[PDB]
């Protein structure tokens, strides 16, 4: 057979790429404490976790689970982003499969979360000097809270049966205490502003799945392409006719696919592959003839 | 707000016939000169379907909650727009996720939350005095709002808030589909010029958007509006009016389409297979010019 | 075939093999086979038979 193998393969899916609003939760003002994390949907956007990783701007990108770099081709229905501020020490408890004080009593996460945990350095965000008497912290619970769970009940925790009239002192203690955050401390009780992604896959279609990369444009070119899907080979030819402003592919009289819209500039191209005929050889007796000819279909 | 209707007179609906209706593309591929028999949901030629009347010259005012079926053709000769928009869902009651498309004069706003939907919605506009405009003011479409999954503004369009009394001058042929939870629109306009019945021109509708709400809607109701005037005090009791509407509602059922394309790629010509013994022969051959000699059907 | 590479892996950025660094982690895993574990976590001597 006489064939033409292709050497280029371009691949070509969006048209007009916008990135996610990640820029403005993580550079925003202020944020909440850690029992009353603040949750953020967000969707309806084209994400890219590549322009986060390589910044080199975060004090701590260790991401559980799945690789760092797996989680940008792997696509997820909504993703829900919350945002506290915690010490130093504690950015370790917020894991999965992780127990203690804060991953138990304030935000416990889940054994298989698919979703992990980012945070970065902040001395100029919310820090002060002096000390801190703005964000709190949960200590102990009547009983565990759930996943995914909002915690902004005020009340007294009842350690032992003693009455103290609804107030602090004998077993009574307050599970609201302030955080002591200062910049002249080491690597405890030091603000870190962590956000934690949560990657949630339901059976919606895909809506903020990784980005899409697309090539260049080419034509007049016997190689391969994938236009949304349509994998052909052939010659990216002109063609004179056009088609209605809401199709995208086109058939023809032989009932079957070889006309397809380019979307990134709405010009009609036809398919035409490189490939016709075998070869065929021509041979007039071999002890009356030592030369032969090749002949083409 | 939530203001009920009084009980009042209503007029029983008529009985019409559709004349090649609920036609469109079923499929967004270039086709010419192909001869394609597909599995869409379509609407049968020659069927007696119910036609609903809004007309004030009286008192009627009818909207009830009928079941949404598979594939729902909604023909509304408005010329003055009356209808403006339609809900969907299952209990509506502010517990699932309810679908509505409103079209108001402001813009197109599409929310799908837990609306808490009254007995009666309908759209309030008054009528102003110290100048000649017609503006909406009582928006009597839900109670409160609560929580919301998909919120979209699109491109502001104007509409006609005045009622009239005359002849229908435009068309709005509407198809919703509700297949896998996925809501599939098929919007288009067309100018026409009639009194009653349905027009004999060809249907060819092109699909809006499909917007993935994944919700389950079992029933729906066309929301309807009422105008306001100086003669009346403006309570939504009995002194007010609707102006005249009349909008067919037609539901679609699985049926093999024989498909025409010619060499534009506009579909010209819908050969049903399934309805008329002349008319499954030539889907059968897949043809069209049917002479002398005898056929096999099944 | 055989292969007995103890190098540090690379993910992404930082690059490691010696250097370490931000993201490397260990390949070779170690097993931690206890008695006072359960009966999958036990240690297994399979031979293979071609």
């Amino acid at each position: 057979n006489f064939r033409v193998q292709p050497t280029e393969s371009i691949v070509r899916f969006p048209n007009i790429t916008n990135l996610c609003p990640f820029g403005e939760v993580f550079n925003a003002t202020r944020f909440a404490s850690v029992y009353a994390w603040n949750r953020k949907r967000i969707s309806n956007c084209v994400a890219d976790y590549s322009v986060l990783y390589n910044s080199a701007s975060f004090s701590t990108f260790k991401c559980y689970g799945v690789s760092p770099t797996k989680l940008n081709d792997l696509c997820f229905t909504n993703v829900y982003a919350d945002s506290f501020v915690i010490r130093g020490d504690e950015v370790r408890q917020i894991a999965p499969g992780q127990t203690g004080k804060i991953a138990d009593y304030n935000y416990k996460l889940p054994d298989d979360f698919t979703g992990c945990v980012i945070a970065w350095n902040s001395n100029n965000l919310d820090s002060k000097v002096g000390g801190n008497y703005n964000y709190l912290y949960r200590l102990f619970r009547k009983s565990n809270l759930k996943p995914f769970e909002r915690d902004i009940s005020t009340e007294i925790y009842q350690a032992g049966s003693t009455p103290c009239n609804g107030v602090e002192g004998f077993n009574c203690y307050f599970p609201l205490q302030s955080y002591g955050f200062q910049p002249t401390n080491g690597v405890g009780y030091q603000p870190y502003r962590v956000v934690v992604l949560s990657f949630e896959l339901l059976h919606a279609p895909a809506t903020v799945c990784g980005p899409k990369k697309s090539t260049n444009l080419v034509k007049n070119k016997c190689v391969n392409f994938n236009f949304n899907g349509l994998t052909g080979t052939g010659v990216l030819t002109e063609s004179n006719k056009k088609f209605l402003p809401f199709q995208q592919f086109g058939r023809d009289i032989a009932d079957t696919t070889d006309a397809v819209r380019d979307p990134q500039t709405l010009e009609i191209l036809d398919i035409t592959p490189c490939s016709f005929g075998g070869v065929s050889v021509i041979t007039p007796g071999t002890n009356t003839s030592n030369q032969v000819a090749v002949l083409y279909q | 707000q939530c203001v009920n209707l009084t009980t009042r007179t209503q007029l029983p609906p008529a009985y019409t016939n559709s004349f090649t209706r609920g036609v469109y593309y079923p499929d967004k591929v270039f086709r010419s000169s192909v001869l394609h028999s597909t599995q869409d949901l379509f609407l049968p030629f020659f069927s007696n379907v119910t036609w609903f009347h809004a007309i004030h010259v009286t008192k009627r005012f009818d909207n009830p909650v009928l079941p949404f079926n598979d594939g729902v053709y909604f023909a509304s000769t408005e010329k003055s727009n009356i209808i403006r928009g339609w809900i969907f869902g299952t209990t509506l009651d502010s517990k699932t996720q309810s679908l509505l498309i409103v079209n108001n004069a402001t813009n197109v706003v599409i929310k799908v939350c837990e609306f808490q939907f009254c007995n009666d919605p309908f759209l309030g506009v008054y009528y102003h005095k110290n100048n000649k405009s017609w503006m909406e003011s009582e928006f009597r479409v839900y109670s409160s709002a609560n929580n919301c999954t998909f919120e979209y503004v699109s491109q502001p369009f104007l509409m006609d808030l005045e009622g009239k009394q005359g002849n229908f001058k435009n068309l709005r042929e509407f198809v919703f589909k509700n297949i896998d939870g996925y809501f599939k629109i098929y919007s288009k306009h067309t100018p026409i010029n009639l009194v009653r019945d349905l027009p004999q021109g060809f249907s060819a509708l092109e699909p809006l958007v499909d917007l993935p709400i994944g919700i389950n809607i079992t029933r729906f109701q066309t929301l309807l509006a009422l105008h306001r005037s100086y003669l009346t005090p403006g309570d939504s009791s009995s002194g007010w009016t609707a102006g005249a509407a009349a909008y067919y509602v037609g539901y679609l059922q699985p049926r093999t389409f024989l498909l025409k394309y010619n060499e534009n790629g506009t579909i010209t010509d819908a050969v049903d297979c399934a309805l008329d013994p002349l008319s499954e022969t030539k889907c059968t051959l897949k043809s069209f010019t049917v002479e002398k000699g005898i056929y096999q059907t099944s």
